[PDB]
């Protein structure tokens, strides 16, 4: 399932912020 | 009216903008507890007001990281815009002041923690959840671009949970002012409108973009682009593609193809009607706007607190040493602060 996919991949985790 | 309460809204602002408040504390008044949250050039922490007994969010901005950085304008237009505006549903600035080393933005302390942290734990919110949460962003929105400005982080991240249950948008910090278009790549990877990605001009467009991937976020659990790498989400944010959770109901994905909408002439919160064109989906038929604003409407769910200075629902940072330098660092640079 593409929930699945998203808990295994590597940005579960609070994001930074692109500048 | 709408159009008379934005003109006194303006008016409000614009008195603040053209003159800033400055120097409104110093650090030695408040006692500093505990981090809250961490991001590029700091830190922001539980601190307690040593006269009043107030506890506050102090950010603390390292002047030497943000020139390091090239931030310093982003900056400058981060403190203007916070201690200009006034809404409910943004985090009010209490005091501002800096020393030899540091930038410091004092702001009331929304303890509910991040929208990020019980999304995660939750795995995702209901759609009347959802909705609640968006409305509160839509007439923020439009606060904020009938004063000329753009917001440009919109993340789960950047939502706080007050203890009424309702949201605080947090760091301005890719604030700005603007009337036309503008260039900088900023944001967040999964957040990012195609035109900025694309290094075209953008607008006010772009916040609207934000808050398609806020609510499909919030409703599936996961960003409609995601992937290991920034440039993987790029190309597919780019592609013009976005697949829906079974789940979700018709109006939903409706609103939602409308947001995420890659022509900017097609997209919703851009056309003629502007806000109105949101306001008036049947995603939001049940939403009472007055209501929401007024903070009449009982929240999907009120935060734990176990009373003053409570950090639960907050993660755990490491805490680091305050250090401020006996020379001032780049002082002609912060000069406005
Ligand atoms: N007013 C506040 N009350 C409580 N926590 C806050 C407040 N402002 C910020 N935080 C926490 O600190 C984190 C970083 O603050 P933010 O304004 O987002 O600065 P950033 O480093 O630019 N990102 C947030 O994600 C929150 O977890
Ligand atoms: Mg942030
Ligand atoms: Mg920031």
């Amino acid at each position: 399932t593409t929930y699945a996919d998203f808990i295994a991949s590597g940005r579960t985790g609070r994001r930074a912020s692109i500048h | 009216s709408v159009k008379e309460f934005l003109a006194k809204a303006k008016e409000d602002f614009l008195k603040k903008w053209e003159t800033p408040s400055q120097n409104t504390a110093q650090l030695d008044q408040f006692d500093r507890i505990k981090t809250l949250g961490t991001g590029s050039f700091g830190r922001v922490m539980l601190v307690k007001h040593k006269e009043s007994g107030n506890h506050y969010a102090m950010k603390i901005l390292d002047k030497q990281k943000v020139v390091k950085l090239k931030q310093i304008e982003h900056t400058l237009n981060e403190k203007r815009i916070l201690q200009a505006v006034n809404f409910p549903f943004l985090v009010k600035l209490e005091f501002s002041f800096k020393d030899n080393s540091n930038l410091y933005m004092v702001m009331e302390y929304v303890a509910g923690g991040e929208m990020f942290s019980h999304l995660r734990r939750i795995g995702r919110f209901s759609e009347p959840h959802a909705r609640f949460y968006a409305a509160q962003i839509v007439l923020t929105f439009e606060y904020l671009h009938s004063l000329d400005l753009i917001y440009r982080d919109l993340k789960p991240e950047n939502l706080l949970i007050d203890q009424q249950g309702y949201i605080q948008v947090t760091d301005f910090g890719f604030a700005k002012r603007v009337k036309g278009r503008t260039w900088t790549l900023c944001g967040t990877p999964e957040y990012l409108a195609p035109e900025i990605i694309l290094s075209k001009g953008y607008n006010k467009a772009v916040d609207w973009w934000a808050l398609g991937v806020l609510i499909y976020e919030m409703a599936a659990g996961y960003p409609p682009f995601f992937a290991d790498q920034p440039i993987q989400i790029y190309e597919k944010i780019v592609s013009g593609k976005v697949r829906f959770p079974s789940h979700f109901s018709s109006d939903l994905k409706d609103l939602l193809r409308n947001l995420l909408q890659v022509d900017l002439t097609k997209r919703f919160g851009n056309l003629k009607n502007g806000v109105n064109d949101i306001k008036n989906h049947k995603w939001f038929a049940t939403t009472d706007w007055i209501a929401i604003y007024q903070r009449k409407v009982e929240a999907p769910f009120i935060p734990k607190f176990k009373g003053p200075g409570d950090t639960s629902n907050f993660d755990d940072y490491e805490e680091e040493e305050i250090r401020v330098s006996i020379n001032e660092k780049c002082g002609k640079e912060f000069t406005e602060f």
